RNA sequence: GGGUCUCUACUAGAGAUCCUCUGGUAGGGGGGCGCUGUGAUGGGGUAGAAGGUGGGUCGUGAGAUCCACUGGACCCGUCACA
RNA sequence: AGCAAACUAAGUACCGUGAGGGAAAGCUGAAAAGAACCCCGGAAGGGGGAGUGCAAAGAGCCUGAAACCGGGUGGUUAUACAGGGUGUGGCUCGAAAGAAGUGAACCCUUCCGAAGGAAAGGGGCGCAAGCCCUUAGUACGAGGAAGGGCGAUCGGGGUCACG
């Protein structure tokens, strides 16, 4: 997990996961690397989601510089194979951003505050 | 039973094995009375057996001619009166009343959402033919099955 | 069909002298003509201390005047002991390959 | 790997079936064929609108014959012995669990080659 | 196969989709989680000897192993 | 098919490279698939087997294998033999 | 199949005046626990609701194929043929076993390009159809390689129309 930076509880996770499926059926989102990543050069994207078991890793390995370097929050997941399932897919999904979550906003920002202590040590 | 569509305690089921009546006649009496109201094809069929009005015929229609008595079901002026049928269909569907009223259905509001032919048993006998030969004297038995619904 | 018939083959093609390619070529034949020499005939046509190779089998009618060493695929035990109480050699094909005098033999006869 | 549809995708395939495999249910329901032989037959003769013969022109490329739609290379599997020899890695084979395995050892064997990063056809 | 009842469908929320599951009818129990080995199999249709039981009736800790699937 | 080479306890397999040939009855020759039983075996599988119905994939092909439902106790891969 | 005969009576039934000839047919379940009771019916191991059992193809009882018949799903039909294979379209099915968000399908641009290979323009010849030099082996050309956009269906199955 080179890409990956710091580590996440896993009651954390399953939040995420649950924002997605509530923010795939009341809002916009894109889903796969090449949309995501379209996502954060055009800053429509507000959220970025990336598994933990990806290999190889250099598809979303350039992610997690590109998406700090514009200021724009991102959270982890330990699988693929439920992160794809969430968004409607029958298959897997290396990455999902969220374009505008409409009724899941009250959650999504819970997020946000959360991750903010584990990256707020990170130096 | 087929249908897998209406509630199961909105229906009504019977039927009746292996009576001596050929599915050639049944498979015009079961097509007549489809989908009828059961008020309707009782007393419709019960002018059949007095001749007042004409049973029609669309598939196994030889030996019987035209009637004056068809203007209903287009494409046929054939029609016939198969009595010896006609009686097992009544008695069928007296059965099937009966289910209804255990059930505690209306029956002034029950209508023929199912009712179909089948074969049924075969009694193999053997006739005496000219020089020596013999043939088939065989008597085919049938099945009929009805759901009443409303 | 035997093992070590199929690997002796395998090996003397391998071999860059024209006097073991022809010996795996002839070990090649169906079996009812496969070659075959008795002692009367390698006698006739030699002399002492040759070196005689058969790509067959040597068998023991007649008998041996001078000395000689003889490479076979196989010998008739009274055919061994015939050439040996006569002050001769034996070796298989498979070790001639390996011998020293062998690499670069001279006076060597073919016969069958 | 880009070398997989440039002879399969353009190319539909033919059946292969019996002559007179419309005419006679007997015929058509083995759904196999048979060479045919009569002296007047009309396919023997190759007459035009006539379903062509078996040839040997018809094979496949060498290169991609006899594998797997994924690309891979299938092994089919009856034991949890089967998958400690595997050859290579698990970068060219996938395997295809055994159909009578029953369901209380499908769930170790299925285990053990996730561990070893292999792909499954019928997991 | 289904007859014997010890492969159960789950209903989930009366859509054209349902779950088929593993269910161990020993363990004496009433509410526990290990009686329920879930399989990944979305049925498209119930079969007529299939037993149903609905997402609700389900106990709350296992429910959460489906719920991020469904 | 032929020439030239490599590896393997080899009745056979797996490869590299160069040249040339491609309708077919009677007929002669070379390799393979499938069925039932026997001796072995790295060997295995099963109350969830064999068989059945519909459908995927592999093979020029004879065929192989998988998925869903049905079913309720036996069955297969490899080597050799009949 | 194995003796003609695995079974309610095999040389038994049955056929011939006689010598003689000569069949068919196995299987509920571990245990009868073989379906009490109530409504219908003249009755019926008959119908319906129940109940027993791991499980009712429950007595016509293991599994239960095809032909054949009845009902339904999806296409389609009263101006017009045989029948399968192909090309282009319409409507339908698509959970798994096939590909696919690590990117299906479809659109743009550039580059290389085998065999083959123009025309318009300019000039000349012929009564004419046309031909010759240049344009020019250029544009193009099966296949093949790179990039950009959009982004979730394709392969496959059923059926109908027209070539």
């Amino acid at each position: 997990p080179s890409y990956v930076k710091f580590e996440v509880p896993q009651e954390l996770a399953d939040k995420v996961l649950e924002a997605v499926k509530k923010a795939k059926d009341s809002g916009k989102i894109k889903k796969g690397t090449n949309e995501t990543t379209k996502a954060v050069e055009r800053s429509q994207a507000k959220l970025v989601v990336i598994a933990e078991d990806v290999q190889p890793e250099e598809i979303v390995a350039h992610l997690p510089l590109l998406c700090e370097e514009k200021k724009i929050p991102y959270v982890y997941v330990p699988s693929k194979k439920s992160l794809g399932e969430a968004c409607g897919l029958q298959v897997a999904a290396a990455s999902v951003a969220l374009m505008d979550p409409g009724e899941a906003k009250d959650l999504v920002d819970e997020i946000v505050k959360r991750v903010n202590e584990i990256k707020g040590k990170s130096s | 039973y087929p249908i897998l569509s209406i509630p199961e305690d909105k229906l009504a089921k019977a039927v009746i094995k292996n009576i001596d009546a050929s599915v050639r006649d049944l498979y015009n009496v079961c097509k007549a009375i489809r989908g009828m109201n059961l008020k309707e094809a009782r007393e419709f069929l019960n002018n059949v057996l007095e001749e007042k009005e004409a049973l029609p015929f669309w598939r196994y229609s030889h030996g019987t001619s035209h009637r004056s008595n068809i203007s209903r079901k287009w494409k046929v002026k054939s029609g016939r009166y198969p009595k010896k049928a006609i009686k097992y269909v009544l008695k069928l569907l007296d059965n099937a009343e009966n289910n209804a009223n255990s059930k505690g259905l209306d029956i002034d509001n029950l209508k023929i959402v199912h009712i179909a032919a089948h074969k049924g048993l075969v009694l193999k006998r053997y006739m005496t033919r000219a020089f020596g030969r013999s043939t088939r004297k065989y008597k085919y038995l049938s099945h009929i099955e009805v759901i009443l619904g409303e | 069909t035997n093992i070590m018939l199929r690997k002796l083959i395998t090996s003397l093609k391998k071999q860059d002298k024209a006097i073991w390619v022809r010996v795996a070529e002839e070990l090649e034949a169906p079996r009812r003509k496969r070659a075959y020499i008795n002692i009367y005939k390698i006698n006739r046509y030699s002399k002492a201390n040759d070196i005689i190779v058969v790509p067959g089998k040597v068998l023991g009618v007649g008998n041996l005047d001078h000395p000689v060493t003889v490479v076979a695929l196989s010998f008739s035990k009274p055919a061994k002991e015939k050439i040996l109480r006569s002050g001769g050699k034996v070796m298989s094909l498979y070790k001639a390959i390996q011998e020293l005098n062998d690499f670069k033999g001279k006076t060597v006869r073919l016969m069958k | 790997k880009p070398a997989k549809k440039n002879m399969k995708s353009p190319g539909k395939a033919i059946k292969f079936l019996r002559f007179d495999w419309d005419k006679y249910y007997r015929i058509g329901r083995q759904e196999r064929w048979r060479k045919p032989r009569g002296i007047d037959n009309a396919i023997r003769l190759e007459l035009k609108g006539y379903q062509p013969k078996v040839k040997i022109g018809y094979r496949t490329d060498k290169q991609i014959r006899g594998l797997h739609p994924s690309g891979l290379r299938p092994i089919l599997v009856k034991s949890v012995k089967d998958l400690e020899a595997f050859a290579k890695g698990k970068q060219d084979v996938i395997i295809i669990i055994s159909s009578t395995i029953g369901l209380r050892k499908r769930i170790e064997l299925i285990k053990k080659a996730e561990e070893l990063g292999l792909k499954i056809a019928n997991r | 196969m289904l007859k014997h009842q010890k492969y159960v469908y789950v209903d989930i929320g009366d859509q054209k989709k349902f779950l088929k599951v593993r269910f161990l009818k020993s363990r004496s129990e009433n509410n526990n989680p290990e009686a329920y080995v879930i399989l990944d199999k979305i049925s498209i249709k119930l079969p007529r000897n299939a037993k149903v039981i609905k997402y609700e009736d389900l106990p709350a800790e296992v429910k959460d192993k489906l719920k991020l699937k469904l």
